[PDB]
């Protein structure tokens, strides 16, 4: 025991209540069959503008897109995510940049890809999630040099710590970019994993639950996913985060797999993964592993709320928010291309 | 680990001092030097009674405020999205200040107990002085700890049941209770005070 | 026997200095210089009845000295052959 | 006689200075070295 | 007669007694009590339920309370130095006696009451840890009944 | 036995010796030994004496400063753990 | 500056001497020689390092 | 009579009571200025309405001052340890909460100040909070002026 | 012929053997109890067999209170200072040898139900391990009641 | 009569009345140092109007220079004990007042012209802050003239 | 004749042999309970096995107990300061030395256990390492058994 | 007659004096030249002008240096207790006053000098502020003159 | 003559000696059966070749133990405070020089079995490096012997 | 006659400035020697240039040196008191002064030598930097060399 409920409220106070505002505005079970039922995209404006979200989306031109509605939900995130980065405090300010730079490690891939395929880095800037935009300039006329571009980031970006994984740029050229996004993705997910047991208190005690998670279907899923690809296992053994309740042995085990049965055979050792594999019928018509898989992100996630006194809720937030934006881009999708038989298949939150 | 560096090595060397200290008292027969008879006894009665009022104004307030931010940062917080939970959610800081009130009245009540002497030599002073001070002193402690611990925990309790009310209305009467428990050891605190100083009469 | 030409070189100019050195510290205890008294292996029954006593001492640290720069003598013969095969 | 008041002088004022000079250089030792400008490319 | 300064041991003993006590509570309480309100917007039926553990915690500061206005009462001005010691060791035995079952209650309400939210049949287990953690409250209050009565 | 830098009348020599009723005499004992009970030949038994590392003043004077200084370092550790945004709204 | 120097090298000139080829010349018998020539070894290499 | 050094304890309720207080309207400047220096970026107009906790941590500066002026004034030479003892309890009275009351209004007041830029509703609520932070400092002052004219 | 503060540390002696006990059961009582709830927000059918850490952490304070009964029953004013050593050592080798095994206790009955969730064979293994961590609370109850009862 | 080492406390009043504020003003100069040269890369306009944070920094020090000017003019041989005490009291009041005035002014300052660097209209806000920061050390000086006058 | 301090300690000895034997046991019980527990999932065959890390701890406490009880014994009301001195000096040796034993013994077997989960080859250097990490506690034992009754 | 250990507080004073200052100058000399040599490898151009700040900490120990000379030059067997103080207090109020006014001018020239190499436009403000920073040594080495030689 | 506490510093010198040394061995032992461990999972065959850092942990341990025992047999009732001090060098001695060598040792068993695992090569420069940590704990025996029997 | 203790301060006097000087030398070539070592790996060429650091460290344990020696061979047996107090200050204004100095010379050293390694140009103002880091060793060798003579 930390005793963080004595001293989190005199500099996160503010930003833990904010947040849960924040959270209790998500769409609940109600307001999705709500939305399940709209006509047309308009209809769903119209449903949709009850909520919380209100009129984010009637700015927006006569013929509604769903990459618009996709957009200007993103757009609304990423808003209300930056009120909360510009309010916080250093130890909240790293942790959240610390949710940043996962969408840096994605935006960096579009950079080298861009450079290495030769193409102005100015094309891929508008293409970058906003959660993680460079703001920095030494990532800015690059010239198209994979070398300007990784000194850039090794200089002037966070993934600099991440990037040590690999030692040069000839790395960028080398290896698959899905490898080292992949690679980047493991340093980035073990040293939150570090900083939030340094944290320690409710804080740990909340969150590292949701990142041993992610490490665990993060090995399950390129485990079941590299069978058909160049990947080899020397290499695959690499991506896996160590942070996982599969590390020692498991994550072996997987390593030694070379088939879906055997990775199911690895999650039968584990009652909490035993469920989601069974669950996972994957043949087609019903829920995949991975429909499993983020339903039991969801579900951990709202656990996350029922700790007061810890800065996990804002990751629970952040990414419950941005399932219920794939959520409402889905219901969109549905009703655009008239595919109803399948619109319940959103994941709901609360 | 900063300035808990600081505070630990304090902490550490003065018991290794301390425990060096008393092993070479008691081992070199120089146990009759370490007199806390003559501690307790010179050190001034005032010393005590004053200091046990200090307190028990001083550690209330300490609670009173303490519960009072913890419990006001969720109330504005949750109020940016909720703004109906700054009128009704004000009863948690109501609680939180009950125990300053608690606070001042005993502190007030105490310093109602204390006489001059007029006299120094320990003889003189006697048993009623001394237990004055002493009862004074604790009924401060007493007081101001029991009220320190019972707004902080009043004001954990109010932000929670402030939240709480930030996603459903209906939830505040309920953990309302949580807070009355604990507001409860304050007067508890009050009550062991009182006792405490019942039978006190400095002169 | 062989030796690297470094270890050689290094040997011989060991040996010269040696050799100087010892010499010239043996030449200054058989002379009973004062500012090397300290280093006299003497005993405090030693001061009784005159200079001889430690003249003696004096002597023997003297022909110490000697026997060393006698053994680097050797040493640095045995370095020039060794420089010579290589 | 004095011995109480030269002893506590002494052992605070002592105190006192010891615990400055071991703060000053705490501080001065962990002094943020500056050269994070320079790191990323030695490490 | 008596000594001098006797009565500072007891009076000690009566400000343990309710200090500790009331840290005690006051923790068991205040973590019980964000558990039950970070609870309850999930499951706002389980209230009155989960108070238990608030209860529970209360029963400790009672334990003090009691302890407490036994010394208070025992101890006059010039009471014998023996008398003085049993009263700060009673003190002192159920304050943090009652400290160490009010961390115990705070900590299983907490945890307790987030999985029955979660799983309702955890109650009665939780019932019955909260038991054997408030029952070193009630050893405490042996001991210190014990000391001050002797 | 018993030793005492200055056991004397005088004020500024300890004034161990003291009167209540003002007196015609004064009196001086520079480093005064005395031992009248478990006497043990022409020796002075082990040496107790009033010169120790604490008095009354001194003790009631560090008390004080020691509930104040725990006041200030709280004060100083809530000052000090201030903290300013690192960033500002657009 | 050139004084403390001076007195650094000085002392230290002293203890290499007193404590390593003072061990050779301060010894009663005659194999003090051979003690001597790695004493004196010694001192060479910790002289010039 | 009286011991030479009675004065002490006196002296240091004069120093406490400004210091103690200092350092808690110091706490609450500081936070309330760091929230006004955040809030008024995107909504300039506010700046003058939320420069209040500010005025109320200044409020507890005063209270600090007019005690230890008080107590500074009842410093005389032959200050029995009685009343020198009473000016050292006054000066803890009003330091230590005026302490506590100005990290409150800092607090409340940082997040206050934040939260009436997005929800002008809430600005009697922060008010509201803050006048009861600040009644604290003002029973430490009660409480200190009894003390030091006992 | 004995001195008057003899009984002080008897009183200690009591109090450490209780007050220690205490905190040990707690933190095993704590952290089993943690361990229990987030098993059973899984597998409910196990909890009635998890419970058995928080039992053994409960007989730590057990043999605190037998202990501290004991030594207070042993307490009087004429107690010469070599009983009242005696009962002193008893108390604190029951006390914090109960909060040794207490921490055994809480360590390993939160591992073991958390484990025992994933893989039933562990139950066995766990419960032994449980009595090893317990049998050092009795080996401390053992040297405590041999120095009591001299 | 006053006796040898009455002095001491005297000298430590005028160590403090510097020392203290001078720390105070040197966090003051520091923070705002920084926060200055942080703005000062995109607006640097603003550099010399944004200097107030440092003046009223230095102005602390001032303030402990004069009471500590005050003090070392005030210190006799003989100097009586009460005397000592009111100038340790004088130098407490101020250097500390100090401290925490200087810390408050580093606060708000960076704060301050950070954010005047975004909003020019929060420069008043700012100087204001500013004021009501430094008064504190006004407060402290008051308080320690009339004690060292005393 | 002899003092009265000396039982003290005496008794020093035995609670200090028993405490700290009991805590380094405790502490090789928990660490290799976790690594038990974290073993046990993938290989629940080796549950029985690796507890043999928890009876090198629990034989800690057996020394410890030996020692307490040794000490126990010779307590008498009359020894010299010189017995209690050696009797102190064998309780620090066996309840420290066992308590460093205990630490190495919980690292190792919790390290070998999570190894032997892997490579089943492991488990002899693992009971290797173990032994040599006990004898520090048989150490401990010969030492405190030579003061003890000398 | 004077005390023999009355010089104690005078050598104090002295090396106090000398290494508190010394200090103050190593921050400011470090975090400067550190600041120097991140910002030389872009604009070499401006070493000699930022090396201002390393002179105005180097100042700081001048001023430390020649209150320690008074001191020491000043130091006799016989020196009165009283001298011996005022010593003491002037030794302190230089070293610290040093101290405080060498971090000052660390942290801001190490953060002018790097804003500097941004926006030549800070040089100006960054010598104002330096200036600020190192008054308070000069105003530690004013008080510490009169102390010394009064 | 002698002093009836003289054989303190005997008792402490031998107690000393044992516990130091055994911490030091045990810490050698941990770190030397994490590294072996963590070794072993890939590298089998080196487990038995790679125990040599834990012979050279106990060693240490060895080392400690023998000067214990002599302590303790060289300790008699008269025994002179001179002696007495000599032993408890002779026991710090060995014992904080086996705390040292037995960090060395432990690092360096961790390093070198690690590096092992990958680069055989590395197995006669660990044990070169063993070696000279081992030394140092020998050293500390020869001086504590030198003072023992001195 | 002069006390017997009055050793004792010399004494700790020479062992300070040679300690105090040895630890500030054994930090600036720690940092400068880790500094040479990343330089190197880039830039060969410049390891011999960039040993200027070490050196300049090294002149503080010099100057340690010379101090202590001093001091040494001024130490007596009948030392009077005050000889013993100027000879512990300016073994402490050596000692902490050099310690002062070796902290800045390291630091500047490093970054001034990684830099450097990036622009040449910087040698210069990095060794300008160092000699007014190593002035403050300087001066704390004039300060004890004043006060020795003295």
């Amino acid at each position: 025991s930390f005793f963080p409920e004595l001293y989190f409220n005199v500099d996160n106070g503010y930003l833990e209540g904010l947040v849960r505002g924040l959270k209790a505005g998500v769409l609940s079970q109600a307001d999705y069959l709500n939305l399940v039922q709209c006509e047309t995209l308009e209809d769903l404006k119209l449903h949709l503008q009850s909520t919380d979200y209100g009129n984010f989306l009637a700015n927006e031109a006569s013929p509604l897109t769903v990459s618009v509605i996709d957009d200007k939900l993103k757009e609304k995130m990423v808003v209300e995510f930056r009120h909360m980065r510009n309010h916080a405090y250093e130890p909240l300010a790293s942790f959240l940049d610390f949710i940043t730079y996962s969408y840096m490690i994605d935006n960096v891939i579009l950079l080298i890809t861009g450079t290495l395929h030769q193409r102005s880095i100015a094309e891929l800037v508008p293409k970058c999630h906003p959660l993680g935009s460079f703001e920095q300039m030494e990532a800015v006329n690059i010239a198209q040099t994979p070398a300007e571009l990784y000194n850039a980031i090794l200089v002037d970006t966070p993934l600099a710590a991440f990037f040590q994984d690999c030692i040069s740029e000839q790395d960028l050229d080398e290896m698959n970019i899905e490898i080292i996004r992949n690679t980047l993705y493991k340093a980035y997910l073990e040293s939150f994993y570090k900083f939030c047991t340094l944290l320690g208190g409710t804080t740990a005690d909340a969150m590292c639950p949701i990142l041993e998670f992610e490490a665990d279907r993060r090995a399950f899923i390129i485990t079941i996913n590299s069978f058909g690809t160049e990947l080899s296992k020397e290499d695959r053994a690499k991506l896996f985060p160590h942070c996982g309740r599969l590390y020692p042995e498991g994550l072996a085990q997987l390593a030694r797999a070379d088939d879906y049965e055997q990775v199911k055979n690895v999650a039968d050792y584990y009652p909490e993964y035993k469920l989601l594999f069974e669950g996972a019928g994957s043949n087609p018509g019903d829920k995949t592993l991975e429909d499993r898989f983020f339903e039991h992100e969801v579900k951990l996630n709202k656990l996350a709320f029922l700790n007061q006194f810890h800065f996990g809720v804002f990751y629970a937030f952040v990414k419950l928010k941005e399932q219920e934006c794939r959520n409402i881009v889905w219901i969109a999708e549905c009703i655009a291309q008239r595919h109803r038989a399948k619109i319940d298949n959103y994941i709901p939150i609360f | 680990t900063g300035l808990e560096l600081l505070y630990l090595g304090i902490f550490v060397a003065f018991w290794a001092c301390m425990i060096v200290v008393g092993i070479c008292y008691t081992i070199f027969d120089l146990g009759f030097r370490f007199d806390v008879a003559w501690f307790l006894t010179e050190t001034s009665p005032f010393m005590w009674s004053n200091l046990g009022i200090g307190l028990a104004i001083s550690l209330s307030v300490v609670g009173a405020a303490w519960g009072i931010y913890i419990t006001g940062s969720s109330i504005i917080g949750g109020g940016v999205k909720a703004p109906r939970i700054k009128t009704k959610n004000l009863v948690s800081i109501i609680f939180c200040e009950a125990v300053a009130i608690y606070g001042i009245i005993m502190a007030i009540v105490i310093s109602n107990m204390a006489e001059p002497f007029s006299a120094t030599d320990p003889k003189a002073i006697g048993h009623r002085n001394y237990h004055a001070g002493y009862s004074m002193f604790g009924a401060g402690l007493t007081v101001g700890l029991s009220n320190l611990f019972c707004g902080v925990c009043v004001g954990i309790v109010g932000s929670g049941a402030a939240l709480a009310d930030a996603q459903n209305p209906s939830l505040f009467v309920k953990i309302l209770i949580v807070e009355i428990f604990g507001s409860a050891i304050g007067l508890f605190g009050v009550i062991v005070a009182i006792l405490q100083t019942s039978r006190v009469k400095m002169g | 026997l062989c030796c690297g030409p470094k270890l050689a070189a290094c040997g011989i100019v060991l040996s010269a200095w040696g050799v100087i050195m010892l010499i010239m510290l043996g030449i200054f205890f058989n002379v009973h210089s004062a500012v090397l008294i300290e280093d006299v292996p003497f005993t405090e029954k030693d001061f009784e009845n005159g200079p001889q006593n430690i003249y003696n001492l004096y002597e023997q640290v003297s022909y110490n000295c000697f026997i060393a720069a006698g053994l680097y003598l050797l040493l640095g013969g045995f370095s020039f052959c060794q420089v010579r095969l290589n | 006689l004095e011995y109480s008041v030269v002893f506590n002088l002494v052992l605070w004022i002592m105190t006192g200075l010891a615990l400055a000079v071991i703060i000053t250089s705490y501080n001065i030792w962990n002094m943020d070295p500056g050269y994070d400008s320079i790191i990323y490319r030695m490490t | 007669n008596n000594p001098e300064y006797s009565s500072f041991f007891g009076v000690m003993g009566a400000s343990s007694a309710m200090v500790f006590s009331a840290m005690g509570a006051a923790y068991g309480t205040a973590k019980s009590g964000t558990g039950i309100a970070a609870m309850s917007v999930m499951r706002p039926e389980l209230i009155m339920k989960s108070i238990i553990p608030v209860v529970m915690a209360g029963i400790i500061a009672i334990y003090g309370l009691v302890v407490a206005v036994l010394i208070a009462n025992s101890l006059t001005d010039g009471i014998t130095l023996y008398r003085s010691f049993l009263q700060l060791g009673a003190g002192l035995s159920v304050g943090l006696s009652g400290l160490a079952a009010g961390f115990a209650i705070g900590i299983v309400g907490d945890a307790g009451v987030r999985g029955t939210a979660q799983q309702p049949r955890l109650f009665v287990g939780m019932i019955l840890i909260l038991i054997f953690a408030e029952v070193l409250g009630l050893y405490g209050l042996i001991v210190a009944l014990i000391l001050s009565t002797k | 036995s018993f030793h005492c830098e200055y056991v004397s009348s005088l004020s500024k020599k300890g004034s161990l010796l003291v009167t209540n009723v003002p007196s015609l005499w004064q009196m001086t004992l520079h480093n005064f030994q005395i031992q009248a009970f478990n006497v043990t030949g022409e020796q002075f038994s082990y040496a107790s004496d009033c010169a120790g590392f604490f008095s009354p003043g001194i003790w009631m004077g560090l008390l004080t400063t020691l509930f104040m200084l725990f006041i200030f370092t709280y004060g100083l550790h809530m000052i000090l753990s201030l903290k300013t945004m690192d960033r500002f709204d657009d | 500056r050139l004084w403390a120097l001076s007195l650094a090298h000085a002392q230290l000139s002293e203890v290499l001497w007193t404590m390593v080829i003072h061990i050779g010349l301060h010894v009663r018998s005659l194999a003090g020689g051979l003690g001597l020539f790695f004493i004196f070894a010694a001192f060479a290499t910790l002289t010039v390092a």
